């Protein structure tokens, strides 16, 4: 590609990134991250820890 | 495919013999590999000086 400043689009340059994720057959791994909330006290409550 | 490892580091007060007593281990690291394992070896520091 010579590639130069004053190319219409569609010949100007792009960058690319392609994610694969793959689930072999391991035990676990990377993921989303996890969303905490306030921990109240001295109330019924429902609870994940 | 985890590998888990317990420690425990007591003192004796011999320098080298098995003895006898009670002391239970505490777990120390948790490895999600995946290896399969069927062997094992040792390391030891050599004399030269
Ligand atoms: C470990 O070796 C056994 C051999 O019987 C094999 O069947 C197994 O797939 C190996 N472990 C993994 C995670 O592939």
């Amino acid at each position: 590609y010579g590639f130069q400043p004053t190319n219409g689009v569609g010949y100007q340059p792009y960058r690319v990134v392609v994610l694969s994720f793959e689930l072999l057959h391991a035990p676990a791994t990377v993921c989303g991250p996890k969303k905490s909330t306030n921990l109240v006290k001295n109330k019924c409550v429902n609870f994940n820890f | 495919g985890y590998f888990k490892i317990y420690s425990k580091h007591t003192p004796i007060n011999l320098v080298r013999d098995l003895p006898q007593g009670f002391s239970a281990l505490e777990p120390l690291v948790d490895l999600p590999i995946g290896i399969n394992i069927t062997r094992f070896q040792t390391l030891l520091a050599l004399h030269r000086s």
